[PDB]
């Protein structure tokens, strides 16, 4: 009775992005650069506050590149919320959502919480990604769209409050 | 007046593990072990292993695919004996070196001193010692063949950009600081996660000057610092920095472990434990031929199997590659030249 929700969350994406990157800045406030590549998965935890009630997340942080995409979609099945990052200089890593809800529709839960988040939204000068681009394809799947930065703090909390929300109205 | 090459031998063949060894003494051993060195191997040889002391004498030792060991010693004084040494149960001897072997198991260890696993020292300090003992090699199928696939390699570069600064890396058994590592780092052109390297070092390699500079800032002896530099000039030293770091080097062996290794990640977040997900130790080392071999390193946290719980201990999963010549540092190129072995093995603490 140490916290009110128990939500298991999901961090799928390509390779690069800034997953590890999103989840280090939610669980401890800070971005550094002194991290090798997440091989398999990654674990963290944070509990948050939302409407009075104590929310413990439990997140995991998987390896986007191809040959881990097997063992990785054995983290699926359990999950409450499902983030799919990608990032916004990187047209590629927008191409790729498409098969990620995939992924999710072959091995999620069939009512699980779909996020789609756009990283690396401070790197203006480099962007090629139009958040009305993204924006759109995300209402056309009816789920909820930002764009963050791991690097400023830019809407990273709001990104896990709102999939928290999103999770807390299903229960 | 006993020399370097000649006590690591003398516990090599004792048995690194042996009971009869008064702690005090295991320190000792390790500070000689992790000189040791895997380095390209002949026709018939499984793994070649090379250690060259700060007091001047250096050590060999080969394993033939039959498992026949033998080792070669030279004095300071450049005195050659050649040893035939006899591995059994009691000195573990081909436990004890940067061997791969076709064993029916995966090789466990007993990591040997007080190396506790709290945090990101620990873990590196372990890796440090796994990875200069045996590992069992481990099949793939198409599906776990980290080269296999629509997109082999992809992260390569994000994979270098992460690992360097944050490595272990040893180039011909000369320590390359993080400081060095960084200007490694620019050196090839990869100064920021999402460029690929420069279009002349992937045709010239690294540019002397660079070379040159990142050796001054290494740990080593003046003769090696030599080769250091001319190793990275060579196209071939960008093919095999950058290759070290690919992450899916890892897939075969989590393929077979990584519900041990979630299960020991959430054993740590639960406690705030703050460790790495991973940690990467590489030794490249060219011959005095020219032979490029790639020995990588990656150590990952696993939780002994059900029957010993609350019990941690580490995978290290090692990767061992030729770089052929001619092969330069592209992504495409790197996919239908280059051929790796994958090897594991499960080490647990004294704790
Ligand atoms: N400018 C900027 N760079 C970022 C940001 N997030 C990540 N990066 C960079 O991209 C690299 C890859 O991040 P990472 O979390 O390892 O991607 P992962 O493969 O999804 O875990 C990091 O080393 C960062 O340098 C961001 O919000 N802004
Ligand atoms: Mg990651």
């Amino acid at each position: 009775p140490e916290y009110d929700y128990l939500f298991k969350l999901l961090l799928i994406g390509d390779s690069g992005v800034g997953k590890s990157c999103l989840l280090l800045r939610f669980a401890d406030d800070t971005y550094t650069e002194s991290y090798i590549s997440t091989i398999g998965v990654d674990f963290k935890i944070r509990t948050i506050e939302l409407d009075g009630k104590t929310i413990k997340l439990q997140i995991w942080d998987t390896a986007g590149q191809e040959r881990f995409r097997t063992i990785t979609s054995s983290y699926y099945r359990g999950a409450h919320g499902i983030i799919v990052v990608y990032d916004v200089t990187d047209q590629e890593s927008f191409n790729n959502v498409k098969q990620w809800l995939q992924e999710i529709d072959r091995y999620a839960s069939e009512n699980v919480n779909k996020l789609l988040v756009g990283n690396k939204c401070d790197l203006t000068t480099k962007k090629v990604v139009d958040y009305t681009t993204a924006k759109e394809f995300a209402d056309s799947l009816g789920i909820p769209f930002l764009e963050t930065s791991a690097k400023n703090a830019t809407n990273v909390e709001q990104s896990f409050m709102t999939m928290a929300a999103e999770i807390k109205k299903r229960m | 007046e006993m020399s370097c090459a000649e006590k690591l031998l003398k516990v090599l063949s004792f048995g690194l593990w042996n009971p009869t060894y008064s702690r005090s003494e295991r320190q000792s051993f390790q500070e000689l072990l992790t000189v040791l060195e895997p380095v390209y191997p002949l026709p018939n040889e499984l793994g070649r292993v090379s250690a060259r002391f700060s007091d001047g004498s250096s050590l060999r030792i080969s394993v033939t695919n039959s498992e026949s060991i033998e080792a070669e010693i030279r004095t300071p004084n450049n005195e050659k004996i050649t040893v035939l040494l006899e591995s059994n149960e009691q000195n573990r001897l081909l436990q004890s070196l940067p061997i791969d072997r076709h064993m029916p198991y995966i090789q466990v260890h007993r990591a040997l001193s007080e190396m506790d696993l709290t945090d990101t020292t620990s873990m590196r300090n372990l890796l440090g010692f796994t990875s200069k003992l045996s590992t069992t090699l481990i099949p793939h199928n198409a599906q776990t063949d980290p080269l296999s696939g629509p997109t082999p390699f992809s992260s390569i570069f994000m994979d270098t950009c992460r690992g360097l600064g944050n490595a272990k890396l040893s180039l011909n058994g000369v320590d390359i600081p993080a400081n060095a590592q960084m200007l490694l780092r620019d050196a090839l052109g990869l100064k920021d996660t999402h460029s690929s390297p420069t279009r002349n070092v992937i045709d010239h390699g690294i540019s002397r000057h660079d070379a040159e500079q990142i050796a001054r800032e290494s740990s080593g002896s003046d003769k090696q610092k030599a080769e250091v530099v001319e190793f990275l000039c060579h196209p071939e030293a960008a093919t095999a920095i950058c290759s070290a770091f690919y992450q899916s080097f890892n897939v075969p062996a989590l393929t077979l472990t990584h519900e041990r290794i979630s299960k020991a990640s959430e054993y740590n977040a639960e406690r705030s434990l703050d460790t790495p997900n991973a940690c990467i130790n590489i030794s490249i080392s060219q011959s005095s031929d020219g032979n490029i071999y790639v020995t990588s390193h990656t150590g990952v946290l696993i939780m002994a199997p059900e029957d010993r719980p609350n019990e941690m201990g580490m995978l290290t999963n090692r990767t061992s590659y030729e770089v052929p010549q001619g092969v330069k540092c592209i992504i495409d190129e790197m996919v239908r030249a280059l051929q790796p072995r994958y090897a594991a093995s499960e080490t647990y603490l004294q704790n």
